């Protein structure tokens, strides 16, 4: 959120969050931000794509019994 | 280091000279600031010289209070001299001044 | 860039088996306070250092801002330190 | 002259000393071909894990 | 005076007087010399 | 004495002048090497781009065979619903250090 | 670059009239010439003098706390509700110094370090009103607990400071951990720590989709660690014994200004952190349990400083039921009730600390003050109807205003606990009374007569609460203004 | 309010950032193998 | 691996720390713990902060807790925010992206907390020193007995 | 990558060797300069005396005082030699002779030298007796008083070379050696390493192999303090300053001449001047260090910043 | 998965600091040592963080509150010494 990297570059997660709250500078909506919200949470914790990969993992482990 | 000196309520009086330097806002001053300035400094003064009586140091709590105040008048007289240059207080001189300029 | 501590990790583990063979050669054949004290000035001024490191290494790119930082830091450890000296902590 | 004397342990510390920053050149050279190189960043890492795996394939 | 009691002050304390006037060289450079060296 | 001040305060300054031109040669000297890298970049990056693209390929491969049978699914769908790529993630926080 | 620290002279000024005092008392109280003078009251009446100063210049500069925002943005956010609710906290330090310059020479307390650290403590809650980050709001109320800790153990002698010290610093060590372990649970969750992108990132899913675990985690940690510096219970683990203990000077102090600041940051909390409105409940069972606790346990009480520490507790819970309620009409009503709480504090304190020069201790000490001095025991009746919330004085505007803004959210079940309390209250209130002017005692105690200090700030307190209710539009203007400006 | 955070007063990382985007520690990667022409 | 004995061994350490009879090992196991912590610093990659711990936590409280402890009495006494990844690593291992550019100048643990740390953040460092100047005034008045 | 056990021993073991005619130096040098001759029978030139010494320590058949925990008393000296000599895996000899080249060489060099006071002190409480302790408490807090003067001369050094990496603090010094700008940063450090290592004019001070372990890593710290000396501000391997035709001579030889420099002159300063007294140690290292070194770094900072000489 | 592994071990140094607040009631200087265990806890959280969700509001963060730790040590056996002398006990 702050923009500060670890290596002394831009955060990972910054363009997401300045793409979030620009949207919500001219939303006073939060319902119509919402797909940029969760692309901001996404890129913290990857959540979905831990997810999605744990279900390939699930589905080949359950054909090979 | 970057810097913005913009504010977040807008100045409701005419605006010259939006970021003053420290030596044309001392060079500001008026009657009205020296007076103030002047008070703040005796009233420290006469302060620390009555408390200091007592512990038995006059001369000493004089000289601490005098710092004191010089340095509270010194910045309360800037705060003015810099709120009516940037237009946050009332210039009715200031603009005075500087349109004949 | 942090595969440089491996090396000082092995080196603990053999010099701590050479410690244990030089213990193993001779066997095969009231309360003060000022103590404590000095060590809270230790506990300020380690702590006063520790907020020097990145300031040194970074002063080129910070420059009259940090600086000046860095100096008002110190003016106040420096009063702190005055009381320390006035009040008589710094004597034995 | 006669102050020499004084200075044979003062030389084998200077000695062991000596030893002890050469034994590493030649050890370390030994089992890698190279010096160590000082400075190391995350940039000289990858590289040399780059030219460990493109030495592997040719 | 000024004169006098600087001179107790520094005769019977060299080592305090020694580190403020390097320190207070060490702090007048960037405040009265650095600016001037902007100028140019 | 006096003479004791003056070249240790004589000192102070040519020697404090020297490390700062010193100071100048390690600073060109570092750019150097940083613009030695700048130039090579773009070469490593293309050779990076082409194997992460062709192992990219064979897991797309791999995970479309693997759940032909599922009938919801996209096979290498954008988790991101802006529609920018990003690198695949790692159960790794700190994977380039070590 | 210069006129960027126009937005900090308020602190400036403080900050550096401080160290001079420091210096001054340093180098003046070890010297040989003034055969080691006790200057405690001279520092005291110098920092009197700067905190007067610092309120000219914060008072008088309102225009400029916006001045530079964006280059102050990630530091500190001043707008105009930090600006009353600094000028108050300096009001309130300002009556507490003035109050505790008799202690310093009756009872022969000659350090000088406490009013630094009382000045070091108001900067540190100077910082905390316009804290508007996790990290300010955090690092202020280390810098002004840890003044508190110092101050509370001063009396270096006496057993009980030493204990209330301790217990007291154990407590508020233990209440960061919880509140700074609530920090970095929700910093790990969200990835920003600023009050403007925690808003906003926390305003949208308002667990519609599911609850986050973490933030909801650390917004509870956060809320129990605030709960901690307030004493509401049942996280009152040692506040009466703290309250007994310290020294009655500091008593007064920790007793008004720890409680301004730590409010305006939870209201600058729920600002934002109106997650589910998960602390309304937190906060509504806490107000309900302080109530009643309160009421219970004062009644049990002997001492007239831990039946003021109860009474803190209890007042505690009528202000939170305004957090429970939460509605411009509900902060409105918190904060009234903080501002009247702390008037009656402080006079309340004050009446103590007159009474302390003959080592009152107990309500039953206070027997015949009707007889040997009659205008002390009316100025104490008063001040305890007022605690009571009869109808003519100040103190039953604020629970008025505060029943009022229970009854808009529709919540009864508060009204009804707070009658029972205010019942419970006035009966325990009016005892005192009784004790003054009905009770006959074989054994009179005789006290010796105030100071001008005390004897005008009861004055001023006195006909402040009895005449509240004839001119009250400023305070209700004032507070509207500061409720609808935590927003916008 | 209806949409408290649209408010000029609660939009401050917005004017700040991109005054600041230049400065070593925030920027792209690639911006400063740019900056050379 | 080499996570799981340095935080079984600092778990271990701090339970005796809570449950110790002599306040002297509990000490110890104290410094034992801010050890192990320090690895495991390092082992994110924190160079600088565990050699901080060391400095500061072990190197100056530790210190003062055992000569407190020594000369005064030695007395008696998850699928929420981020699921897990499943062991699926010998295909993701290989689907390992590394961006050059931001290699060709990388700053230090050490200069990048100190880019921002005195500029950007400066009036936290300086409450800071405020709070460690209260530290030092508090320090004298309550334990000071000249002559 | 089984050799680098074969580096540690290669820099261990020569160490040791060092410390142990290190020892027969100072009793040599120190009788020499009383216009004697030190230990001279043993060896053609008594180069053998410490072989001899250490064999008649060994077969003592001495007995182990356990009239304590007997764990914390016989790891005191184990836990203080380690320190002694973890603290050489970062030191160079040359340009590319380093065990362990860290990016923050300077501040663990800072950490090992600041956890080396446990030892002693652990030491002091584990022997029973208690003037013995009060010694060891002492002795603790001589060496944290001191320690804190060697970081902010460290900060010092820092500051004009702009990287905590030890073979980078001797590369920035090519144009000229940092001990002759800040010479008085340079006395003031070595100084502080006498005091620091309780020898020479600081110096106010069981069997077997306790006491053993405890003076070699005692001296092991005045060799290690002998070679930081001339790593920041003797230009560590770098060549003499001018008239570069000697260029032949390696530069692990140069380190080791200025280590051997440094070494002479505390065997020096031990034999030259009598010892003070605990009440004008911590003064000395309070009220005439610590003011000194803090005005040397902001004079250092505020001259490079001015000039804008900054790394 | 080493996200879980590094708040898990956190997670337990804080609530052994918490047992170690409660279970020795008795005597002080537990007490203070199990407040430095949460306050280790909780700034390896905050690096741990800072490292995952790569921002350096959480070095910055733990840097400032090592002193605040610090100073709450200094004070606590400050405390504690002086109140041992009054008492003459623990
Ligand atoms: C105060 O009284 C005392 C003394 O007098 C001053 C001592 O000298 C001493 C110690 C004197 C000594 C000679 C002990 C030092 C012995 C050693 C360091 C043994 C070292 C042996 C090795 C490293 C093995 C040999 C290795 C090689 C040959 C590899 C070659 C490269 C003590 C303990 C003492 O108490
Ligand atoms: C400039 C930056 C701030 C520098 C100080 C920062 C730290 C603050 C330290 C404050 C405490 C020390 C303040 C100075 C103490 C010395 C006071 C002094 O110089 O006056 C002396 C003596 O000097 C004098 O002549 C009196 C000076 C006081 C009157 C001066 C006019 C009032 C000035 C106040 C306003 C200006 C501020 C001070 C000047 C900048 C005191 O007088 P006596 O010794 O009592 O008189 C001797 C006779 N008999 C003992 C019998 C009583
Ligand atoms: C608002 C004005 C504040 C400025 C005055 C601050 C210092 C006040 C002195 C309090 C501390 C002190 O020194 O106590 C003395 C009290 O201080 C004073 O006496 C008055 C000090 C000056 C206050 C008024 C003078 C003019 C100030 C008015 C404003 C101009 C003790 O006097 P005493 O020993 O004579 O008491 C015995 C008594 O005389 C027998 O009945
Ligand atoms: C190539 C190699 C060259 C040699 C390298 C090694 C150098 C050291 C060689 C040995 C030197 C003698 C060592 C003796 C050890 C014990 C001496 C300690 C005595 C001491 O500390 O003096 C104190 C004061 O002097 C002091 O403070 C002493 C420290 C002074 C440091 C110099 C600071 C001068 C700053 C001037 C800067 C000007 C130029 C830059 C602008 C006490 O003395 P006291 O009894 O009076 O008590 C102070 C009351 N005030």
């Amino acid at each position: 959120a702050s923009g500060w990297g670890i290596t002394g570059n831009k955060g990972r997660c910054y363009d997401f969050w300045m793409d979030f709250s620009e949207c919500m500078s001219h939303c006073r909506e939060p319902k119509d931000c919402t797909l940029l919200r969760e692309d901001y949470l996404e890129c913290l914790h990857h959540s979905k794509e831990f997810q999605r990969r744990n279900r390939i993992y699930k589905e080949e482990q359950r054909k090979l019994r | 280091m970057n810097t913005d000196i913009t504010a977040l309520e807008k100045a409701q009086y005419p605006v010259v000279d939006r970021n003053p330097a420290f030596t044309k806002v001392v060079g500001n001053f008026s009657t009205l600031d020296y007076l103030r300035f002047s008070t703040i400094t005796g009233i420290s003064v006469t302060v620390g010289y009555l408390s200091g009586i007592k512990p038995g140091i006059k001369g000493p709590s004089m000289v601490t209070g005098g710092l004191i105040g010089l340095m509270g008048g010194f910045m309360y007289a800037y705060q003015n001299s810099a709120g009516r240059l940037m237009g946050f207080f009332p210039n009715d001189g200031e603009v005075a001044s500087y349109q004949k300029r | 860039m942090m595969l440089e501590f491996a090396p000082i990790f092995i080196y603990l583990v053999i010099s701590l088996l050479v410690s244990l063979i030089l213990l193993g050669v001779p066997f095969l054949f009231r309360f003060d306070i000022r103590f404590y004290l000095v060590s809270i000035l230790f506990l300020i001024f380690d702590l006063e250092v520790t907020f020097f490191f990145p300031w040194a290494v970074s002063l080129n790119k910070i420059d009259l801002f940090g600086f000046w930082s860095m100096m008002a830091f110190l003016f106040i450890l420096t009063i702190g330190f005055l009381y320390e000296w006035k009040r008589g902590a710094l004597d034995w | 002259l006669v102050w020499l004397e004084a200075m044979l342990p003062l030389g084998i510390i200077g000695g062991m000393l000596c030893i002890m920053g050469n034994s590493q050149y030649y050890i370390h050279k030994a089992y890698h071909g190279r010096p160590k190189h000082i400075g190391h960043d995350e940039w000289d890492v990858a590289m040399e894990r780059r030219d460990k795996k493109v030495v592997e394939k040719a | 005076p000024v004169m006098e009691k600087l001179r107790m002050f520094v005769a019977q304390e060299p080592v305090v007087a020694a580190s403020c006037l390097i320190g207070g060289v060490g702090l007048f450079l960037p405040a009265v010399v650095r600016p001037i060296l902007d100028s140019l | 004495a006096m003479a004791m001040f003056l070249a240790v305060s004589g000192a102070f300054a040519w020697g404090m002048y020297q490390v700062g031109q010193g100071n100048k040669i390690r600073r060109a000297l570092k750019e150097e090497k940083y613009a030695a890298r700048r130039t090579i970049l773009p070469i490593l990056q293309a050779e990076e781009d082409e194997r992460f693209v062709s192992e990219w390929k064979k897991y797309l491969e791999y995970e479309a065979d693997v759940m032909k049978d599922v009938p919801g699914w996209k096979v290498g769908e954008n988790v991101y619903n802006s529609g920018r790529w990003m690198p695949p993630a790692t159960g790794e926080l700190r994977p380039d250090v070590w | 670059m210069f006129n960027l620290f126009l937005a900090v002279f308020p602190e400036i000024f403080i900050i550096n009239a401080t160290f001079i005092l420091l210096i001054h008392g340093v180098v003046f109280s070890t010297s040989k010439k003034y055969d080691y003078p006790p200057l405690a009251s001279n520092v005291g009446w110098l920092g009197l003098l700067s905190v007067l100063i610092t309120l000219l210049l914060l008072a008088a500069g309102a225009p400029l706390l916006t001045i530079a925002h964006l280059f102050w943005n990630n530091l500190f956010r001043r707008d105009n509700f930090t600006y009353f609710c600094q000028i108050f906290l300096l009001l309130s330090t300002a009556g507490t110094i003035s109050m505790c310059f008799d202690f310093f020479d009756q009872e022969r307390f000659d350090a000088f370090e406490f009013i630094v650290l009382i000045l070091l403590s108001t900067c540190g809650m100077l910082f905390m009103i316009s804290a508007y980050d996790l990290i300010a709001m955090y690092l202020a109320i280390e810098l002004q607990s840890l003044c508190f800790y110092v101050i509370a153990a001063s009396k270096r002698k006496s057993e009980f400071s030493t204990e209330a010290g301790l217990k007291y610093l154990i407590l508020g060590a233990f209440s960061s951990g919880i509140l700074l372990f609530g920090c970095s649970m929700i910093y790990g969750s969200t990835g920003a720590t600023h009050f403007d992108q925690l808003a906003k990132i926390l305003t949208g899913y308002e667990i519609t989709g599911a609850r986050s675990s973490g933030i909801f985690m650390g917004i509870l940690f956060i809320a129990v660690g605030f709960l901690f510096k307030i004493t509401a219970v049942p996280f009152h683990m040692w506040a009466p014994d703290i309250y007994e203990g310290s020294p009655t000077p500091v008593t007064a102090f920790l007793s008004i200004a720890p409680k301004i600041s730590i409010f305006a940051n939870i209201l600058r909390v729920f600002i934002y952190g109106s997650y589910g409105a998960t602390l309304q409940q937190i906060f509504f069972f806490c107000s309900i349990a302080s109530m009643i606790l309160g009421a219970l346990a004062a009644m049990a009480q002997t001492k007239v400083k831990r039946l003021l520490a109860y009474s803190s507790i209890g007042h505690v819970g009528y202000i939170c039921i305004g957090f429970s309620c939460g509605t411009i009409e509900g902060i409105q009503s918190l904060l009234i009730g903080i501002f009247i709480y702390a008037l009656m504090t402080m006079d309340a304190f004050a009446i103590v600390l007159a009474l302390r020069q003959t080592r009152v201790k107990y309500i039953a000490d206070l027997g015949a003050l009707a007889k040997t001095n009659p205008i002390l025991a009316i100025t104490f009746s008063i001040t305890m109807f007022s605690y009571a919330g009869i109808p003519p004085l100040a103190g039953f505007c604020s629970k008025f205003y505060l029943f009022f803004a229970a009854l808009g959210c529709g919540a009864y079940f508060l009204a009804l606990v707070g009658v029972v309390t205010s019942v419970i209250g006035c009966f325990y209130y009016i005892r005192l009374v009784k004790r003054m002017f009905f009770d006959t005692p074989r054994t009179w105690i005789l006290y010796e007569p105030m100071d001008r200090n005390k004897s005008l700030l009861l004055a001023m307190t006195s006909f402040f609460i009895t005449l509240f209710l004839l001119y009250p539009s400023p305070l209700f203007s004032v507070t509207h203004q500061m409720a609808l400006s935590l927003y916008l | 309010p209806y949409g408290f955070w649209t408010f000029e007063r609660h939009n401050a990382q917005l004017r700040w950032d991109p005054q600041i985007s230049q400065v070593a520690g925030r920027r792209d990667p690639y911006d400063d193998l740019l900056e050379d022409n | 691996m080499i996570l799981s004995v340095l935080s079984s061994l600092a778990l271990v350490s701090g339970l005796m720390v809570v449950r110790a009879k002599n306040p002297v090992h509990s000490v110890l196991f104290f410094i034992l713990v801010f050890c192990d912590t320090s690895g495991l610093l390092l082992l994110l990659g924190l160079d600088f902060f565990a050699m901080i711990f060391l400095v500061v936590y072990i190197g100056a409280i530790a210190v003062l807790f055992l000569f407190v402890v020594m000369m005064f009495h030695i007395q008696i006494a998850l699928d929420n925010e981020s699921i897990p990844l499943l062991p699926t690593q010998r295909n993701t291992t290989s689907l390992r992206y590394t961006v050059y550019a931001g290699k060709v100048r990388s700053w230090t643990n050490l200069e990048t907390l100190g880019n921002l740390l005195y500029t950007y953040y400066f009036v936290w460092f300086l409450v800071s020193s405020l709070i460690l100047l209260v530290a030092m005034i508090g320090a004298i008045v309550l334990t000071m007995h000249r002559t | 990558y089984i050799a680098v056990p074969a580096e540690i021993l290669g820099i261990i073991l020569p160490l040791l060797l060092g410390v142990a005619f290190l020892v027969l130096a100072e009793r040599k040098v120190m009788a020499f300069v009383q216009r004697r001759k030190g230990p001279d029978v043993v060896g053609s030139f008594g180069l053998l005396q410490p072989l001899a010494d250490g064999l008649k320590l060994i077969l003592k058949e001495p007995i182990s005082p356990s009239s304590a925990n007997f764990f914390l008393f016989r790891m005191a000296p184990v836990a203080t030699f380690m320190l002694s000599l973890v603290a050489w895996a970062v030191v160079p000899f040359d340009y590319g002779m380093v065990l362990s080249d860290l990016n923050i060489g300077l501040l663990y060099l800072f950490a090992i030298s600041s956890l080396g006071v446990y030892g002693i002190i652990i030491a002091g409480r584990s022997s029973n007796s208690k003037y013995a302790f009060l010694g060891a408490l002492r002795s603790a807090a001589q060496m944290v008083s001191y320690e804190v003067s060697i970081g902010l001369i460290l900060i010092t050094v820092l500051i004009c070379v702009g990287s905590c990496n030890l073979s980078e603090i001797v590369m920035a010094q090519k144009q000229i050696w940092f001990g002759i700008p800040l010479f008085p940063v340079l006395v003031m450090f070595f100084i502080s390493c006498l005091a620091e290592t309780n020898r020479a004019p600081f110096d106010l001070p069981y069997s077997s192999m306790g006491f053993a372990l405890f003076f070699l890593g005692e001296y092991a710290n005045m060799i290690l303090m002998s070679g930081l000396c001339t790593l920041f501000f003797l230009g560590g391997w770098l060549p003499i300053l001018d008239l570069p035709i000697f260029k032949k001579i390696p530069g692990s030889i140069w380190f080791s001449i200025k280590v051997l420099f440094f070494l002479f002159l505390y065997i020096w300063v031990r034999a030259a001047f009598p010892r003070y007294r605990y009440d004008q140690l911590m003064g000395l290292g309070w009220k005439v260090f610590l003011p000194l070194s803090l005005a040397w770094v902001v004079s250092v900072s505020g001259l490079l910043v001015t000039f804008q000489w900054l790394p | 998965m080493d996200l879980i592994k590094y708040f898990t071990f956190s997670m337990i140094i804080f609530i052994l600091g918490i047992w170690g607040i409660l279970l020795n009631r008795r005597n002080i200087l537990i007490m203070l040592m199990s407040i430095e265990l949460m306050l280790l806890a909780v700034n390896l959280n905050f690096l741990v963080f800072s490292v995952s969700l790569d921002d350096m509001m959480g070095q910055v963060f733990a840097l400032l509150v090592l002193t605040v730790a610090a100073a709450e040590s200094a004070i606590g056996l400050a405390i504690f010494v002086i109140t041992f002398r009054v008492r003459g006990t623990i």
